[PDB]
C-alpha cells in the first residue's frame, strides 16, 4: 500500500481510522496514528490487505500510537489533499493564531487555525491531556488523521472534538467547533521514531 | 468531547 497522510485503514476488520505520517524507526517502516484506534498488537490493513500491527499506544492520559508496517509497504513524505498532495517538509510546531489544516477518511482536507493549546478532553473512557485545538471541521473517522500547515510542517494526528449528531462538526460555524489534536513532537520521542520527509 |  503506498503510505500517505490522511487515508483510510481498518482495525481488526472493525473501526476505521486515519493514517497519520508515515515514519521510521531504523529499518522499521511504520506511521503514526491515534492511540484510542488500536490496542497493541491489533491488525491494520489498507484496501483490504495487512500493512500492520500496532506496536504501541497510549490512551487515555495521552492519545498516540504508532503502527510498525511490513517491509512491503512504501512510505511517502505527502499528506491527501482531494486528489493532490502536501508534502512533509518537518515539524515546526506552530503558534495559536497559525492557519492548519487536517486530512483525513471521513471529511477530506480542511483548514482552520489553531485556537489554544493544552486543553483537556474529558473522554467517557478518562481524560486526554494536553491536545491543541484547532477550528478546521472533522468526522468521526478522521481520528490518527494528520495536522498540517500549507508550508508542509506536520502538527500532531486527530484525536477528537465536538462532533454532532450528523457525525461531524461541519455544520456548525468555526467559531463553535472545538477539533483536538495531540502534538507530533512527543509521539516522535517517546518512539524514537524519524518523519518521512520530501 | 468524543474521540474520532
Amino acid at each position: 500500500a503506498n503510505i500517505v497522510g490522511g487515508i483510510e485503514y481498518s482495525i481488526n476488520n472493525a473501526s476505521l481510522c486515519s493514517v497519520g505520517f508515515s515514519v521510521t524507526r531504523g529499518a522499521t517502516k511504520g506511521f503514526v496514528t491515534a492511540g484510542h484506534c488500536g490496542t497493541v498488537n491489533a491488525t491494520a490493513r489498507i484496501g483490504g490487505a495487512v500493512v500492520g500491527t500496532f506496536a504501541a499506544r497510549v490512551f487515555p492520559g495521552n492519545d498516540r500510537a504508532w503502527v510498525s508496517l511490513t517491509s512491503a509497504q512504501t512510505l511517502l513524505p505527502r499528506v491527501a489533499n482531494g486528489s493532490s498532495f502536501v508534502t512533509v517538509r518537518g515539524s515546526t510546531e506552530a503558534a495559536v493564531g497559525a492557519a492548519v489544516c487536517r486530512s483525513g477518511r471521513t471529511t477530506g482536507y480542511q483548514c482552520g487555525t489553531i485556537t489554544a493549546k493544552n486543553v483537556t478532553a474529558n473522554y467517557a473512557e478518562g481524560a486526554v491531556r494536553g491536545l491543541t485545538q484547532g477550528n478546521a471541521c472533522m468526522g468521526r473517522g478522521d481520528s490518527g488523521g494528520s495536522w498540517i500547515t500549507s508550508a508542509g510542517q506536520a502538527q500532531g494526528v486527530m484525536s477528537g472534538g465536538n462532533v454532532q449528531s450528523n457525525g461531524n462538526n461541519c455544520g456548525i460555524p468555526a467559531s463553535q467547533r472545538s477539533s483536538l489534536f495531540e502534538r507530533l513532537q512527543p509521539i516522535l520521542s517517546q518512539y524514537g521514531l524519524s518523519l518521512v520527509t520530501g | 468531547a468524543a474521540p474520532i
